[PDB]
């Protein structure tokens, strides 16, 4: 899911939010 | 906001950064 994402793709700082509490 | 290319630790940096004193989970896979 967001981990790998960033990683093996990219990912945005819209995504990364959603992880937040 | 430019997309990213995130890896390791630099994605918890990331976090951190996005989420600041609001915190986060950090959920890898398996
Ligand atoms: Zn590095």
């Amino acid at each position: 899911g967001i981990v790998e994402q960033c990683c093996t793709s990219i990912c945005s700082l819209y995504q990364l939010e959603n992880y937040c509490n | 906001f430019v997309n990213q290319h995130l890896c390791g630790s630099h994605l918890v940096q990331a976090l951190y950064l996005v989420c600041g004193e609001r915190g986060f989970f950090y959920t890898p896979k398996t």
